[PDB]
């Protein structure tokens, strides 16, 4: 019913920057949230940054504050994650997750396939 | 997480059905604030207005319909069917002093200035104070013959599961809605005073 596609990953040096994109396809809902996750090799997945469908609210994990910036683009059904000053610890497969914030919409929960991000030391 | 929001919503629906069923089978709405039930009917009407526009699921349309039908039926039983047992002389809270400040607050403090967002913010703020007429009535008479212990349990389970939901989504997903949380805390404290009054005044 809803497809999410992530892009923008690859290999980059330490201190570089990268921008990922989560393009959404399917049938929209009026109120949603989008969250970026990442899963380094052997560790549990952890949320990174979060944004809603409208408003100025953003949220960044302690480890990425000041370095990551999350932004919206509804005219294209896409949400961006700008990654500046990358450290080798940021190496992971990054996933975006979109959730319906409306009531009685418990099973409207979609994830991308993931995009690899590797940061060389 | 979506286990807590689902069981929380179902626990809210259970409370509505319990109150509605209690009034029908006892043929009395003694001790019930018709003003609070009117405010709750107004919460569900404004929150689920996109009933009659966007279709998402059969569970989605029916749950929106179940809440509306049950709240309106409770209002119908109190003010029309069993109006003889309605203690109008004790349900004296002037709800304009709730709706008007809640309406103004929704236009001032919200996440985004749009009709659908203002309407949602209205229903969030109103629900947090919708029980106030019920509190002032029990505080006034010390009785709530129609309020059952199980009714209060499902109201309390609804608030507890929502509290868990806020904590789970914040820690595991980084999501937090300051407006919904702040209004949700006001609502939960108000329900706790509801429970404290029932235990001390009605449960003599
Ligand atoms: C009657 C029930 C109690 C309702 C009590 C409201 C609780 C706080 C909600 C949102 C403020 C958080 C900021 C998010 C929205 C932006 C608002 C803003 O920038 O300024 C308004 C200021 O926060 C005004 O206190």
């Amino acid at each position: 019913q809803v497809q999410l596609v992530e892009s923008g990953g690859g290999l980059v040096q330490a201190g570089g920057s990268l921008r990922l994109s989560c393009a959404a396809s399917g049938f929209p809902v009026k109120r949603w949230s989008m969250t970026w996750y990442r899963q380094a090799p052997g560790k549990e997945r952890e949320w990174v940054a979060a944004i809603r469908s409208a408003g100025h609210w953003t949220h960044y994990a302690d480890s990425v504050k000041g370095r990551f910036t999350i932004s919206r683009d509804n005219a294209k059904n896409t949400v961006y994650l700008q990654m500046n000053s990358l450290k080798p610890e940021d190496t992971a497969v990054y996933y975006c997750n979109v959730k319906d914030e409306g009531d009685f919409s418990y099973w409207y929960d979609y994830w991308g396939q993931g995009t690899q991000v590797t940061v060389s030391a | 997480m979506n286990i807590f929001r689902l069981t929380g919503d179902l626990s809210a629906l259970a409370a509505i059905i319990i109150l509605l069923l209690k009034i029908w089978k006892s043929r009395s709405c003694a001790g019930i604030s018709g003003k609070s039930q009117l405010l709750f009917a107004l919460v569900f009407t404004t929150r689920y207005l996109d009933l009659f526009t966007s279709f998402i699921s059969l569970y989605n349309t029916s749950m929106k319909l179940i809440y509306i039908a049950c709240s309106y039926a409770t209002v119908y039983l109190i003010y029309m069917k069993f109006k003889a047992t309605y203690d109008g002389n004790h349900d004296t809270f002037r709800v304009e002093f709730l709706i008007v400040p809640v309406g103004g607050l929704s236009f001032l403090v919200n996440h985004d200035f749009s009709p659908l967002e203002i309407l949602w913010t209205f229903s969030i703020y109103l629900e947090s104070v919708a029980i106030l007429p019920q509190l002032f009535m029990i505080s006034k008479t010390g009785e709530a013959e129609t309020i059952t212990t199980h009714y209060l349990f499902f109201l309390g389970l609804y608030r507890a599961l929502y509290l868990v939901n806020w904590i789970w989504r914040y820690y595991f997903e980084g999501f937090f809605d300051l407006i919904a949380v702040v209004a949700g805390v006001v609502q939960t404290v108000l329900y706790c005073d509801f429970f404290y009054l029932y235990v001390t005044k009605v449960l003599k």
